[PDB]
């Protein structure tokens, strides 16, 4: 099939500053006639996708000349001379020369800021939950930046991943940092067969794994 | 002008079926193709297929060959799609669109949730500090709002008093049921001395319960 590799997955822009997104195709979109079918859409949070450019560089109705599409064959780029608040969102790449038409994963615009280590808190299962037979350990890694983080649950010794569920908040509009919740869920007997529970995060702010664990004692 | 109005959020019991509609208006319905896209939770965009309302000629993405059936009703210029025997894998926001020379226009989309689940109030569990004595000055507590359905749920701390330093993570639909968590941070001098409680509501169950975050033994 045809594959669209967009990048970066998340672009960190600065209001007023310019921005550039890349989209490559696993094959040429240069069709038999003269048209190379490649458009970009912009989905602002909570909205429906809105096509911005069509046929590599043609702007749509009411499109600030701030956006500029360009490219040829397999390589294409979307640029914004000066990012404005309203531009923030996910930008999508889509091809129509090959069938079926395909999209790229989308590039998310995010406001850059200063690196911030995350705060970490681990929470042992609620007795109230135990009584019901289950047991979930929760870990919160709050107000960190950059968004890129790596979390692993370490029980007693090794890493484990059965019943682990994570969730991410959107970029906070007040401080521009991210937060992540991570929940390890076990049966009560599963939980009771171990002593140590650790929430281990690897973020760029620390050359050392950030840990916060607890033993059942 | 131009518009594509889609049907309201539909709940679909797994292994059955559904039919969504997209009402065209403000142009010659039977003049252009009608596209249908999908967007699973958190994912990008999938082009399902397209149908021309002039002669009902359809062209489908082979991946949905046996899941999607596209039809049109000239009289009321509505375009339909029918999901045949949908799994949880089909839960997503479905869109209809016209993306051609004469313009690119998208519907507002229809949320589809596939789940045998029935209305279910959530199990609210208190996230109390395990034993990380002080940690510093600030302390974070939490509330695990587990196992409800459908969405959403409202979570507030101390009836609204506590607003800053709060993180209510996006709900994650896992195994027929929605689970979500929320954290809160306060100065070690206010808790446990005072009383922190999350007050979470679940409109679908006409429920709203409070969970006092008690200092762990």
């Amino acid at each position: 099939e045809l594959v669209m590799t967009q990048s970066p997955l998340t672009l960190s822009v600065t209001i007023g500053q310019p921005a550039s997104i890349s989209c490559k195709s696993s094959q040429s979109l240069l069709y038999s006639n003269g048209k190379t079918y490649l458009n970009w859409l912009l989905q602002r949070p909570g909205q429906s996708p809105k096509r911005l450019i069509y046929l590599v560089s043609k702007l749509d109705s009411g499109d600030p000349d701030r956006f500029t599409g360009s490219g040829s064959g397999t390589d294409f780029t979307l640029k914004i001379s000066r990012v404005e608040a309203e531009d923030l969102g996910i930008y999508y790449c889509v091809q129509g020369s090959h069938f079926p038409p395909t999209f790229g994963a989308g590039t998310k615009l995010e406001l850059k800021r200063a690196d911030a280590a995350p705060t970490v808190s681990i929470f042992p299962p609620s007795s109230e939950q135990l009584t019901s037979g289950g047991a979930s350990v929760v870990c919160f890694l709050n107000n960190f930046y950059p968004k890129d983080i790596n979390v692993k649950w370490k029980i007693d010794g090794s890493e484990r991943q059965n019943g682990v569920l994570n969730s991410w908040t959107d970029q906070d509009s007040k401080d521009s940092t991210y937060s992540m919740s991570s929940t390890l869920t076990l049966t009560k007997d599963e939980y009771e067969r171990h002593n140590s529970y650790t929430c281990e995060a690897t973020h760029k702010t620390s050359t050392s794994p950030i840990v916060k664990s607890f033993n059942r004692n | 002008e131009v518009q594509l109005q889609q049907s309201g959020a539909e709940l679909v019991r797994p292994g059955t079926s559904v039919k969504l509609s997209c009402k065209a208006s403000g142009y010659s319905f039977t003049n252009y193709w009608m596209n249908w896209l999908r967007q699973r939770p958190g994912q990008g965009l999938d082009w399902i297929g397209m149908i021309h309302p002039s002669d009902s000629e359809t062209r489908l993405n082979q991946k949905f060959k046996d899941k999607a059936t596209l039809t049109v009703d000239r009289s009321s210029s509505t375009a339909y799609i029918q999901l045949s025997s949908p799994t949880s894998e089909d839960s997503a926001v479905y869109y209809c669109a016209r993306d051609d020379y004469d313009g690119a226009f998208w519907g507002q989309g229809t949320l589809v949730t596939v789940s045998a689940a029935k209305t279910t109030p959530p199990s609210v569990y208190p996230l109390a500090p395990g034993s990380a004595a002080q940690t510093n000055s600030m302390v974070t507590l939490g509330c695990l709002v587990k196992g409800y359905f459908p969405a959403p749920v409202t979570v507030t701390w101390n009836s609204g008093s506590l607003s800053s330093g709060v993180h209510t993570f996006p709900a994650v639909l896992q195994s027929d049921l929605y689970t979500l968590s929320s954290s809160v941070t306060v100065p070690s001098s206010t808790w446990p001395s005072e009383t922190v409680t999350c007050n979470v509501a679940h409109p679908a169950s006409s429920t709203k319960v409070d969970k006092k975050i008690v200092p762990r033994d």
